[PDB]
């Protein structure tokens, strides 16, 4: 059945799989939905969050996407980043 | 750990940004839910021993092998440690409910729990049934209107039951 | 994070306990203060570049040797003025983060921890940043309990540098 | 007294030997004061 | 006279400084009798020491040492003697020492008394012969009298897992009770009343875990409980 | 005792800290909720004798063997009936001590620490005291957030006995 | 350690009494003094580095024997401890201001401090001079009406000054 | 740990042999250049803060994304941990220069450092750039004659440059 | 640890059974030959120093490459550690002789010992030779008829020989 | 080991500090002494075969029961006589190891650690080795400060046996 009751949240249904299925008001985890982006301080190429300012390590644990049980955790052991570049000639000639 | 107001600050800093007026206006929508969030953890804390023992009684009525001689919840020291696990998980889902996100639940409770149960020989798929029976005992308690003013807290019920879902898929 | 929420979870988890009314009242006091504390962050963000370029000029007035003396540590070049207004905006942005969180969380992690070791190595005098924060403390224009929230985090930053 | 927190406790014979050896370096800072007259074109 | 054998160190968090004036919420709550606690606050020192040495699952009524507690309340023993008295206690020998070997018992007592992980595998090999030749009473005395214990905890602080989280991060190292339980993959097999070692998830014909979809009327249920007032 | 004020000092003394806005907001949440909990302690004090004699009679209707079975543990003599209404008054008095202080501090020190060795030795049943506390929860006559404060400390005593 | 609300509860349990209505109504007067009490504590904690440094610098101006070679403030390791000892006492006085009674000032700061200073050779009368110079540096700041509603809070500055006298007679 | 002389004895004990005449004369060659080896480590530790703070300043001008928002040396704690690690690496290199072998550098500094940096997200190839900047800032200073008698100690400088190269390849 | 009596109990508790009459009668047969079991560990303990030092002396006569330079028993510390390993194993065999089963031998002594010797570089096959040299040395003592009434202990001696044999295959 | 170089690194590393002039003065005292220690280690090596057999014959004169009494622990058989001179050569080799390193480092790990368990188990009297070491101290043939370095590690091995 659809999630109808607020009483069946504990009985039958678990939580929204994708964030387009969230409750009226909130994100997929259940917290309030806030827009991701604020005003950037210090617009500047050399000193400022440019396009290639490297990612915060604390952006994932703050997300909760580093823990394996939470849905944000993507495992990269089977994705294309873990496949060998065949254009590398050290890897082609060895594997020929 | 992070709460829900600290999760937006860590995303904003990672790109060296201020917070826009659209982001502040979404954080004062989280403040206005403040008294209904405190009623939900108060109803879970105040009934916390009936959540645990009514749902453990239900767990052994329909899986009676766990308390037979040779089972895992046999020999009352392992029965007492079994009820300890359910109070522990209920404690951290209660922590993640006032915080607004599950990061204190993720690394202080669930981190390494699936691999702990495999080293003990504890059926981790039956621990997930134990968490799922505390899930709707806690939801039926939070939908219950006794002691509360009229109004609305239905997006918060769906959020509390999502921390019980995260705790139950991390253990199987 | 030194939020009143995460400080409440920590005192309950120190003794392995559920959240009683001792800890729900600490969370409730954050929500009663979050109204004035969020209008301060909205008004400091909207006047960000006015307060940053003003506070940089107030350091060059009180310390005019910082624009003349040669060397990498001073604002005597075009790169040294870009890195100086970068640092005023760092101290301003951490204040506004503390106003949307409640309590001195982001300032301790991102700004104060390790600041004394940096200001010794790169020869950055902490009296410059005190003068820059005293300008923002006098020129943000807020009043009532909204300035009372704002100045409590300008003053917290000055006590770490002092 | 050397500096206001650092001192020399010497006998009245050997306190003459401390003062008449730094007046023996006060006659060579009267001799490097002619290093200002030859500021330009020194060794040509 | 058989000195201990030499092992190599390893890079860890606690070997190096955190430049953290004003710690936050992950600071880990010094429990000390140097703050002169009352009777209600010396109960919290005792529960923190039980949780650190035993598990949370071994703070049963049959486990608590009521006479070691009353010598701490009268200032006869220090907290270093309370921690030593819990390791040489009869519940710790029965529930933990008897179901581990000598190498896994060293890494339990390094993690819980010194508050840090082992440096390498050879450190377990180096300390497990202190147990086999002098007993538990000689092993816990040479472990509490290291400079690692007397500098960090002294003799009046309860130990804790030293430097578990890095100040920026939200995901820190695993807690030492979830990382090292009572017994491991050996003694699991049949020496601890166990069968079949795994279990598939519970099947059912009423599915119980259906994910909501985009037109379901419970996602709009929000204000269904009550309409807002006004005109 | 664990109060909201001594739990804000202890978390600030652990960090070597002055009282920041994290801690001032937590003490302010105590002062906001103290209006609703000081009238619950005033209304439970003034109607205490109606609640003690009522709650002891509610045990006797529910477990009537405690008035008939001979022995020193039971309320069958006149001595053993005054020791019952003594104990109901002890539990009601600790609940009023927690409402004026805020937080489950007085009954953590005076009542629950060592309680299980008392019930085991003298053969007292903790379900007699749950039935007495469930009467007081349903019969104190409070309403609103005044009943919310009182019932939160009744349920703490039940959860230590259950 | 105790606050003022648990001081009156520890005295009622020792005689087995409920609190009378006069003790309740004397406690709710302390609650409505609560916003004025948090103003005084905020006014001290935000000037804390200047209370310590000015009253230190005013102490080695009138007592130059402390920092003269051979004194008990010479050799900067001892100078760093004199500034720590001033900051500790001002910290634990502001702790006893939000509490309402000096039970946290007494045990975990002041119990054994005359005994400690006599063991080291610290002049305990000079410490009492420095404590009374942070008293009138922070009594003067709590009487400052900058950014407050102008009301009357003269009864809490006479309370805050008493905790400084309590720490000053306890080291001599 | 071992030094250079104790390394030779450890080779000779495992064969059960006395030392030969040529192994004695090779050891008396290390004694002869002892004052030139002590003069190098004195030249390096006397400028140890300037080696670190200038090799870091050249690194953040070459790789400017490390101090941009999101970069690995962007905050005051991440900036101070970077200068900490360069000072640790330079400290154990100075230890390995008086010993004569890299036994203390491998065991007490480098063991597990690569796996520590992978778990943190710290770019290990950037740490190697900052160690090579400390290498030629120390080699150029060890070749400076101001204060030493004139002579050729280029074999010792090629040994010091190998400890820096050892730590540079053992971090990535 | 378990003895022979608690081994039957722990197996019976996992089935939820009382002990059968043939299990009590097999237990009371152990009690009947209990005096002859105590005479065996009286002979072994009283000569325990001579069992270790005579079989270690015979191990290096027939394996002379253990004590040559480079060998595993060549130094003062590596040789005295070989002697105490024999005294540990001989001690835990006598613990398995009065208990009746090899539960203290397996848990306290033999668990994880093969992998420890592989990490140390100790030749595990030669440790088995030293255990077998202690086996027949203590069997020859167990069959001594001095200070005893003459009877048949041959099933008990064949049990002591099985404890040394279990220790010798659990170490290679 | 116990080289002066490793015993200077171990004090600087304990504080987590660089090498100051306190450590470089310590290592300089090793280098100003090693011209006598390395002439003593070469002079004992080149006269070893005279010194081993002379010291082994000296304990047969002092204790003649070793060459007569049966048992594996005595030098009455050709097996026992080859193991006796093997032991004298083990003591002289660790002496010359300690001279080229400086300080009693090599003979601690290789000869002293666990020595008391060897002499107790195999019933070797430590007064046999003291008579052998007193022969080498008498007739190594050295003089001056060369003989002072050799007798410093002879008497260290005597002090551990005595
Ligand atoms: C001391 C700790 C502490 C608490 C326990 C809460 C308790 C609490 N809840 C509410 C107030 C409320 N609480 C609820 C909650 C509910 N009503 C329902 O019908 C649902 C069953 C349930 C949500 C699941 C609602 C709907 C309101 C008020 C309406 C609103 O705020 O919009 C109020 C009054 C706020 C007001 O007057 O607006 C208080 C004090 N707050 C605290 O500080
Ligand atoms: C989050 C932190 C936090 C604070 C800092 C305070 C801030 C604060 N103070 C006051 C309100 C007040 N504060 C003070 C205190 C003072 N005024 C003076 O003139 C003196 C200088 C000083 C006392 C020595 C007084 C006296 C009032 C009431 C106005 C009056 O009657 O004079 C109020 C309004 C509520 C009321 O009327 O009680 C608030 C919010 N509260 C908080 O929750
Ligand atoms: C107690 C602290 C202590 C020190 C800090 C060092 C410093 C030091 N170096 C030398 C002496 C010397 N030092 C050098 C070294 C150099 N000369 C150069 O031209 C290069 C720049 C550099 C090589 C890298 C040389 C070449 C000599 C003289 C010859 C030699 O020692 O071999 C001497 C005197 C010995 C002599 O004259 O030979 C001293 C004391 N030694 C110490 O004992
Ligand atoms: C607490 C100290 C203590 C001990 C050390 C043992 C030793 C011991 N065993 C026996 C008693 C015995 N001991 C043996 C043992 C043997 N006979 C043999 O021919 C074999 C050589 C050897 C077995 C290996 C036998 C067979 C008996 C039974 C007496 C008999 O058969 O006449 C007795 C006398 C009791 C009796 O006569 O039954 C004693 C003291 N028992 C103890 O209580
Ligand atoms: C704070 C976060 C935290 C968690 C979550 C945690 C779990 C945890 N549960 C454990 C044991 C246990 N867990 C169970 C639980 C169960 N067995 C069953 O059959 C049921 C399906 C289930 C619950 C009803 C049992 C019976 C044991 C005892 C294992 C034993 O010692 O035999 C242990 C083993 C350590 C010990 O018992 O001393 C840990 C570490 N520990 C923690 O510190
Ligand atoms: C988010 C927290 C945070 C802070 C506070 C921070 C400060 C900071 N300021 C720095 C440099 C600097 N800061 C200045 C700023 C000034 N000098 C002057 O003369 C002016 C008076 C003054 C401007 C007010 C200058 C000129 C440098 C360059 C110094 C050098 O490179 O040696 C550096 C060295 C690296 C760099 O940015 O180039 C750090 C780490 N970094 C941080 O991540
Ligand atoms: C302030 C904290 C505190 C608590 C909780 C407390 C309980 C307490 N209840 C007791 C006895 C008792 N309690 C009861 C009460 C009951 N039995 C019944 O049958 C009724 C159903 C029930 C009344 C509701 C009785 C009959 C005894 C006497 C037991 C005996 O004398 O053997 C005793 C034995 C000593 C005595 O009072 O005579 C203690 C210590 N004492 C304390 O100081
Ligand atoms: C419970 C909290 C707590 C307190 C109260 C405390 C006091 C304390 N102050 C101390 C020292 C000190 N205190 C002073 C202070 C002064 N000397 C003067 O002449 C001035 C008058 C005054 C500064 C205004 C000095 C100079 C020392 C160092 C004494 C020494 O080491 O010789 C010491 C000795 C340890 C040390 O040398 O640092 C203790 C234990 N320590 C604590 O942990
Ligand atoms: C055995 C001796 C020893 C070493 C060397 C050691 C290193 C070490 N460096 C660390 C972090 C770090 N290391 C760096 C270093 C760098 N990041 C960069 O971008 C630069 C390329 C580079 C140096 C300039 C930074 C920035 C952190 C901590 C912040 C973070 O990574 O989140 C940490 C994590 C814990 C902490 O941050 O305090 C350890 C344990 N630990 C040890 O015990
Ligand atoms: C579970 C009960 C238990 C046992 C049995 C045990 C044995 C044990 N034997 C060890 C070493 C050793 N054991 C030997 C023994 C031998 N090597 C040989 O060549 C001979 C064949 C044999 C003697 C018969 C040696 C040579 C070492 C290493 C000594 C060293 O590396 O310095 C060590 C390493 C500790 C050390 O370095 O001293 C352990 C832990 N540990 C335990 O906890
Ligand atoms: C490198 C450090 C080191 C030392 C010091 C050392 C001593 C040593 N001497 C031994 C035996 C022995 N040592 C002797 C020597 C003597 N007995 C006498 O009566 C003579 C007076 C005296 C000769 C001077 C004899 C006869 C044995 C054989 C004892 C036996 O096998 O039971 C043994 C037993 C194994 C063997 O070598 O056969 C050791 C381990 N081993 C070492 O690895």
């Amino acid at each position: 059945d659809k999630a109808r009751s607020r009483s069946d949240w504990g009985n039958r249904n678990v939580l929204p799989a994708s964030e387009g299925d969230a409750v009226l008001g909130r994100t997929a985890k259940g917290a309030v939905a806030v827009p991701e982006f604020g005003i950037p301080q210090l617009d500047d190429p050399v000193l400022g969050f440019g396009p290639d300012s490297m990612v915060d390590p604390r952006i994932a644990e703050a997300d909760g996407a580093v823990w394996r049980w939470d849905a944000g955790f993507v495992d990269e052991s089977m994705t294309l980043a873990s496949c060998a570049d065949i254009s590398d000639e050290a890897v082609a000639d060895e594997a020929f | 750990m992070l709460d829900a107001f600290a999760k937006v600050v860590a995303q904003a800093d990672a790109r060296g940004e201020f917070l826009s007026n659209t982001q502040i206006d979404a954080l004062s929508k989280m403040v206005k839910e403040g008294n209904q969030r405190l009623d939900i953890v108060n109803k879970v804390t105040s009934n916390a021993s009936a959540i645990v023992t009514n749902s453990a009684r239900a767990l052994f009525a329909e899986q009676p092998q766990l308390i037979q001689p040779g089972g895992n919840a046999y020999t009352s020291r392992r029965m007492a440690a079994c009820l300890r696990d359910m109070e522990i998980v209920l404690r951290y889902v209660s922590y993640a409910m006032i915080a607004g996100d599950s990061s204190v639940l993720d690394d202080r409770c669930l981190n390494g729990l699936r691999e702990t149960y495999q080293a003990l020989g504890t059926p981790g798929s039956s621990v997930a049934v134990a968490i799922q029976k505390m899930k709707d005992a806690s939801v039926a308690l939070a939908n219950d209107t006794t002691g509360t003013p009229i109004g609305d807290c239905s997006s918060l019920v769906a959020e509390l039951a999502g921390y019980f879902d995260r705790a139950a898929v991390s253990v199987v | 994070m030194k939020t009143p929420i995460t400080e409440a979870i920590a005192t309950a988890d120190n003794q392995g306990r559920f959240l009683s009314n001792t800890e729900l009242q600490a969370v409730n006091g954050r929500y009663q203060r979050a109204t004035a504390s969020l209008t301060a962050a909205k008004a400091l963000t909207g006047s960000a570049q006015r307060l940053i370029t003003g506070a940089a000029q107030a350091v060059y007035n009180k310390f005019p040797y910082t624009t003349q003396m040669p060397g990498p540590a001073y604002a005597s070049s075009a790169i040294g003025k870009a890195k100086c207004a970068r640092d005023i905006g760092y101290y301003l942005r951490m204040v506004t983060y503390c106003l949307v969180v409640g309590g001195t969380g982001p300032m301790d992690e991102y700004l104060v921890a390790g600041l004394e070791e940096i200001n010794r190595s790169f020869d950055l005098s902490p009296s410059w940043y005190i003068e820059a924060l005293q300008y923002i403390k006098n020129s943000h224009g807020l009043s009532g309990q909204v300035a009372n929230e704002a100045n409590a985090y300008i003053d917290y930053a000055i006590n770490t540098l002092s | 007294e050397i500096v206001p927190g650092s001192y020399m406790y010497l006998s009245p014979a050997e306190a003459a030997e401390y003062r008449a050896q730094q007046a023996a370096v006060s006659q060579v800072s009267a001799a490097f004061s002619a290093d200002v007259q030859s500021k330009m074109a020194q060794v040509s | 006279s058989i000195p201990i054998l030499k092992y190599s160190l390893s890079t860890q968090n606690q070997r190096v400084e955190s430049f953290e004036v004003n710690p936050g919420d992950e600071q880990y709550r010094i429990y000390s009798t140097d703050s002169l606690p009352s009777s209600s606050e010396v109960d919290q020192i005792i529960w923190a020491a039980y949780r650190q040495i035993f598990s949370e699952h071994q703070i049963l009524k049959s486990t608590k040492q009521p006479f070691l507690e009353s010598q701490l309340r009268f200032n006869q023993i220090s907290i270093k003697d309370f921690i030593k008295g819990l390791v040489l206690s009869a519940p710790f020998r029965d529930l933990n020492y008897n179901v581990n070997n000598n190498y896994r018992f060293v890494e339990i007592c390094v993690q819980r008394v010194l508050g840090r992980d082992i440096y390498n595998e050879r450190e377990k090999i180096a300390w497990s012969i202190i147990i086999a030749t002098q007993g538990l009473e000689g092993f816990i005395d040479t472990l509490l009298n290291t400079q690692e214990y007397l500098s960090n905890f002294g003799d009046s602080i309860v130990p804790f897992q030293r430097r578990r989280i890095i100040p920026q991060r939200s995901k820190g190292e695993m807690p030492f009770n979830l990382k090292t339980p009572r017994y491991g993959i050996e003694f699991r097999s049949k020496l601890a009343a166990t069968q079949f070692s795994w279990a598939s998830p519970i099947r059912r014909f009423r599915p119980q875990e259906q994910q909501p979809k985009a037109g379901d009327p419970a996602l709009f249920l929000n204000m269904v409980q009550e309409m807002g007032p006004g005109l």
